[PDB]
RNA sequence: CUUUAAUGUUUGAUGUUCUAACGUUGACCCGUAAUCCGGGUUGCGGACAGUGUCUGGUGGGUAGUUUGACUGGGGCGGUCU
RNA sequence: GUUUAUUAAAAACACAGCACUGUGCAAACACGAAAGUGGACGUAUACGGUGUGACGCCUGCCCGGUGCCGGAAGGUUAAUU
RNA sequence: AGGACCGAACCGACUAAUGUUGAAAAAUUAGCGGAUGACUUGUGGCUGGGGGUGAAAGGCCAAUCAAACCGGGAGAUAGCU
């Protein structure tokens, strides 16, 4: 029947991005870690 | 705490000499009027010293509240001007600020704080009984005449 | 009046509606509407915490008189209105001074009747008064707690806090909680019922009624697991257990209050 | 916060020890009496965070201090 | 000594009461033609609800664990020196 | 109408009503370090939670135990003076 | 008017035939009920794991639910295979 992924890209912008989770202490260091390894996409909101 | 305690009347009034009481009796109910001085072992030998120089003069400052235990206990009319509706309704009343600032129990301010006043003063124009603070501790009548504005 | 349907279906069997003829049978002028909005029982978390309060429709609101406080300015009563956010009408009151309010219903609806103050002055219904001059056996319209506080009893449609002694310095009052208080005589009161004395012959006769006034269902303990409930129950129901709520309080027991600061003018409680 | 402002002091670190001796935290709290004050030098009031048997200590220091650094946090009143 | 009056004396308990601490998802002015916040005032409660420290009763509402071997497999049963 | 996405789809669940009870509104309740907010900015002809299940005729005995409320004259009684 | 109805479009799936190393996340074909409403439902948003949210099945919570996912603790521990 229906499947756990549909479009709307909204619902990811506020929740997985940048300028919001940097703000905060426990999102930069989600930023910190994953800029750390050596993942080209950082917020998957591109 | 301590304090050095400068009032001579109510139920703690030992003139300038130090006498150690309870904390609420220190600083919160005397300093809002200026009536102790703190315990601080840094002046207190001169404290001790600047009573007997002080004390004649300070005993002055506390016959004020002598007069408003004269002058309340034995009520006459306090004449207050107030706002009346049009069938004498006081809408604005007397209360609060007007009992405690134009009395003549010492035509000077008790400081206007909290009160308790388990019911209202004052709903018409007239005479009428408004038992208020002669003094902190002490609850007594004076008689009351309103008139209109 | 009240209009009790014929019944020409299931559901439809014991549904009954209030209606008037005079209602406004339009929407509320809205330059004067003033918004209400839900929030469906969802605190600042985020989390439902008054459990089943949620949905139906929107319910506005009005920012109503609930004193009914006013020196001798006449009123004309411009419409008596159905109020969707409380039980009793609520009155589009228009005051000759040119000063628009919506303001609760007493018994009184009278068209260029006014709302007076002070003492020799007021006498119909609506017309407030200091408690000290209102006589025995009135039934009352929004008491004012303490000098101030507003009328915060008596507010739902035919309901009343009714004075039944005033010796002493106090007036003695009933309340249709079965409470009875001592009420100080200088809080403003005012005269009647409170309006909409009608409400009463409402029987819903429908679950969603109770849904559209934003009321959810709400199962049985009993039939709800232990894990999901601390009552609940196992194989085919075994209702045997003491009665609780889902937090552990009993349900026939318990006195709860710890208010300790009005509760020198309650005379009596309810008790269990 | 809960800071009583006189002498710096916070709630801190402490385990139960039960009848059954068990190490269940419970940690300790100061009474913290959140405290008001007058000052003759500004005719003002003003309110400073006092804890148990702290009382004592804004008398033996001096309120000057204390208020000192209420004006030291930046906070208005 | 028991009951006990007069009453010297220290401390624990009590009633009634004030506002002066303390309370205010009461209201008003004001910062501020900011529903917050804070001081003030005013309505009302009041040295009490409150909270901490100390300690005892109640209490699966909640969470972590726990609930025999033997034994012609055993549950159960019966027994353990 | 709801229902274990795919065993019921109903005998369970819901509901008006019907019985019990909490709550006088800074409510009962809830969640949150606590401020706090929702309930509801409504308020007993209202709101939570509980048992029963529209409607006609009804519901006799009984609190013992189980959970829970509350009151008092007082013998003793932790902590404590 | 209507928590009414037969019924497409629109949504579901009580039962039956089939499928079961299917085309399939129970779909298909036929009987069947909601659709003038407690229906169907697009957009933007929010609560984070014995925690949420439940007209109740201990349901559902990223092709998944009587215990989501990952990164550390971690070479858990094993009286045992």
């Amino acid at each position: 029947m229906k499947r756990t992924f549909q479009p709307s890209v909204l619902k990811r912008n506020r929740s997985h991005g940048f300028r919001a989770r940097m703000a905060t202490k426990n999102g930069r260091q989600v930023l910190a870690r994953r800029r750390a390894k050596g993942r080209a996409r950082l917020t998957v909101s591109k | 705490m301590q304090v050095i305690l400068l009032d001579k009347v109510a139920n703690l009034g030992s003139l300038g000499d130090q006498v150690n009481v309870k904390a609420g009796y220190a600083r919160n109910f005397l300093v809002p009027q200026g009536k102790a001085v703190p315990a601080t072992k840094k002046n207190i030998e001169f404290f001790e010293a600047r009573r007997a120089e002080l004390e004649a003069k300070l005993a002055e400052v506390l016959a004020a509240a002598n007069a408003r235990a004269e002058k309340i206990n034995a009520l006459e009319t306090v004449t207050i001007a107030s706002k009346a509706g049009d069938e004498g309704k006081l809408f604005g009343s007397i209360g609060t600020r007007d009992i405690a600032d134009a009395v003549t129990a010492a035509g000077v301010e008790v400081a206007k704080s909290e009160v308790r006043l388990p019911n209202g003063v004052l709903r018409t124009t007239g005479e009428h009984e408004v038992s208020f603070q002669v003094h902190s501790e002490v609850f007594a009548k004076v008689i009351v005449n309103v008139v209109a504005e | 009046a009240v209009v009790k349907c014929k019944p020409t279906s299931p559901g439809r069997r014991h549904v009954v509606k209030v209606v008037n003829p005079e209602l406004h049978k339009g929407k509320p002028f809205a330059p004067l509407l003033e918004k209400n909005s839900k929030s469906g029982g969802r605190n600042n978390n985020g989390r439902i915490t008054t459990r089943h309060i949620g949905g139906g429709h929107k319910q506005a609101y009005r920012i109503v008189d609930f004193k009914r406080n006013k020196d001798g300015i006449p009123a004309v009563v411009e419409r008596l209105e159905y109020d969707p956010n409380r039980s009793a009408n609520i009155a589009l009151v228009l005051y000759k001074d040119g000063e628009r309010r919506y303001i609760l219903a007493p018994k009184g609806l009278k068209a260029g009747d006014q709302i007076q103050s002070g003492v020799d002055a007021a006498i119909k219904p609506g017309n407030t008064l200091p408690m000290r001059n209102i006589p025995v056996g009135s039934t009352v319209h929004n008491v004012e707690m303490k000098p101030g506080k507003g009328g915060q009893l008596a507010r739902s449609a035919g309901t009343y806090v009714q004075i039944v002694a005033r010796d002493g310095a106090y007036v003695t009052l009933r309340l249709r909680s079965g409470e009875m208080r001592k009420v100080e005589a200088d809080c403003r009161a005012t005269l009647g019922e409170v309006g909409n004395a009608e409400h009463m012959l409402r029987v819903l006769g429908k679950a969603g009624a109770a849904r559209w006034r934003g009321v959810r269902p709400t199962v049985r303990g009993t039939a709800m697991n232990p894990v999901d409930h601390p009552h609940g129950g196992g194989e085919g129901r075994n209702f045997g257990k003491h009665p609780v709520t889902p937090w552990g309080v009993q349900t026939k027991g318990k006195k709860t209050r710890s208010n300790k600061r009005t509760d020198k003018f309650i005379v009596r409680r309810r008790s269990k | 916060s809960r800071v009583c402002q006189v002498t710096g002091k916070r709630p801190v670190t402490g385990n139960n020890r039960s009848h059954a001796l068990n190490a269940t935290k419970r940690r300790f709290l100061p009474n913290l009496h959140s405290h008001r004050f007058w000052v003759e030098s500004e005719k003002r009031f003003v309110t400073l965070r006092v804890s148990a048997k702290g009382m004592r200590v804004i008398d033996k220091k001096g309120i000057d201090t204390v208020l000192a650094e209420l004006r030291a946090r930046g906070e208005k009143y």
